[PDB]
């Protein structure tokens, strides 16, 4: 089999319109496992306005799991209520293409091109 | 109470490079 | 600060592909779309390659042990509000992103030599019953056209066509084939012979005139030199305008010279002049070419300064020290340009070829052990 890579949409969006691409995307990397609850639906009902940990976006229940603060090359990541990780914004030696593989029609579409990433490879710290 | 955290991996591992089939791309 | 959100379920359709500078240039070219293409022989077994119109990359998946989240900015339907605690080093949130993908691997792209899939394509030696022999084969499926071959090959169109021309690819009775060395050289000889007999422009040969010149005075039933055979021979020993072909005369002369080496000085030596006589005599009458022994560098050696003898690289040892030893034993003193094509294949680590020779040999310009 064979199929062309479609980059028309990405091209049009690129011509139109920090590390965030003009298409509004970014790459986060953590040396570890991001532990999220197995049941968003159950916890979303217990979610209080004070916590603001869950919300509905386009029919999907999203969890607010952290905060990101970018200071130049330096970056700080808050995870949950109790974790703080120090990391950096690094330029990718080899830029990464994000592509969407449509299994239905066996078509490939270029989503975006990643040139930077925010990486955290060091052990999490207390919040202060 | 909701529990959100990172289980830190002590290091980083890269597996051996593998060949790619057509089904690997379209799963 | 930036609010980080996560979906309960990621889409695995999103994948990361390494983009080499050239790949990036191609992708980031608004002039043309669909310039890159994923190709594979089948869905479950064969490799997938990435091809432009003239280049090929091989894909390799590589898993990693980190958490990689692909995240995009989104506009919250409702303002994202939460109680602020003792958070230091944290400014007011101004942006929300949601992780839409979680990748555990990358797809690396490495530039690779595009190659033809020559599985089901048979060898043609100029038989008159070739159609019958192929039709009486175990595998009935035959590659009909070159487009099908290129389509089912791990290579780009240009690489495919180039290789197809280089290996003497052709088509007989509707089935793609590869001309044998024997039939290739015979068809070349017949073509050259006919070209001289009709005084064709050797710098401007076409398929029709050449084919007509060849099959003018012979029966169609006994003539294997069809238009496709002629076109193949031309695509092998000539270069076409980007319209018509011009013969690669020194290349042809070199081919005849290699054949001559294999015929007359295999296992025995011979004065260079006499070998030049025989070599020249192998050509079709009036064929314009000036032969020289330097054309045959890498295919011969000189036992004495005035003699020549054939040598095949295949018979040479694979260890550098031994190959240089036996080469120097066969011939005590070498000219610098004579031994290089015999030992180049052993330079695996890569360096200056002169230095490579310096490791096992010394200059004194000729070459000694």
């Amino acid at each position: 089999p064979s199929v062309d890579i479609d980059a028309s949409q990405w091209q049009k969006l690129t011509q139109s319109r920090t590390v965030i691409t003009p298409l509004g995307m970014m790459m986060l990397e953590i040396q570890g496992e991001l532990e999220l609850p197995k049941d968003f639906a159950s916890l979303a009902r217990r979610d209080s306005p004070n916590e603001g940990r869950f919300s509905e976006q386009d029919g999907e229940t999203l969890i607010r799991f952290g905060s990101l603060q970018i200071d130049g090359e330096r970056a700080t990541l808050f995870v949950g209520k109790k974790q703080r990780l120090l990391g950096k914004v690094t330029k990718l030696d080899v830029p990464m293409g994000i592509m969407h593989f449509n299994s239905k029609d066996n078509k490939v579409e270029l989503v975006d091109v990643m040139k930077y990433k925010v990486i955290f490879k060091d052990r999490p710290l207390p919040i202060m | 109470t909701v529990k959100i955290w990172v289980k830190y991996n002590e290091g980083f591992s890269n597996a051996v490079r593998k060949n790619v089939t057509w089904n690997n791309l379209w799963e | 600060s930036i609010n980080l959100h996560s979906a309960p379920e990621y889409d695995p359709s999103y994948k990361l592909i390494q983009l080499t500078p050239e790949l990036l240039d191609i992708i980031q070219d608004p002039v043309q779309n669909h310039q890159l293409r994923f190709k594979s022989l089948d869905k479950d077994k064969s490799e997938v390659v990435l091809c432009s119109h003239d280049k090929t990359w091989v894909l390799k998946q590589r898993k990693h042990s980190n958490t990689v989240l692909l995240m995009r900015e989104f506009v919250p339907e409702q303002p994202i509000t939460f109680d602020e605690t003792l958070l230091f080093g944290l400014s007011k949130p101004y942006m929300d992103v949601v992780g839409f993908a979680k990748t555990e691997s990358e797809f690396e792209t490495r530039e690779t030599h595009g190659e033809l899939n020559l599985n089901s394509v048979p060898i043609y030696n100029g038989e008159l019953d070739f159609s019958d022999k192929i039709m009486k084969r175990s595998s009935t499926k035959v590659i009909g056209t070159l487009e099908e071959l290129l389509e089912n090959s791990p290579c780009s169109a240009l690489e495919g066509i180039s290789k197809w021309h280089k290996i003497g690819g052709s088509v007989k009775d509707g089935v793609l084939c590869i001309l044998s060395q024997d039939f290739l050289f015979k068809a070349l000889h017949v073509l050259l012979m006919s070209a001289m007999a009709e005084s064709l422009d050797l710098q401007h040969l076409n398929v029709e005139d050449t084919h007509h010149a060849v099959g003018k005075d012979i029966e169609d039933e006994f003539n294997p030199y069809t238009r496709e055979i002629i076109e193949t021979v031309l695509n092998k020993f000539a270069v076409q305008e980007q319209n018509t072909w011009r013969l690669r005369i020194p290349f042809i002369a070199q081919w005849y010279g290699i054949q001559a080496l294999r015929k007359y000085v295999s296992g025995i030596s011979m004065p260079i002049d006499e070998f030049l006589i025989k070599w020249k005599s192998l050509f079709p009458p009036f064929f314009p070419c000036d032969i020289d022994i330097d054309m045959l560098r890498g295919y011969h050696f000189k036992p004495t300064d005035k003699t020549v003898q054939y040598i095949a690289k295949s018979t040479l040892p694979m260890d550098p020290k031994e190959r240089f030893k036996v080469l120097f034993r066969l011939q005590s003193q070498w000219d610098l340009e004579d031994i290089k094509p015999l030992i180049e294949e052993l330079n695996s680590r890569g360096m200056k070829i002169d230095s490579f020779i310096m490791k096992y040999a010394r200059r004194k310009t000729v070459v000694t052990s």
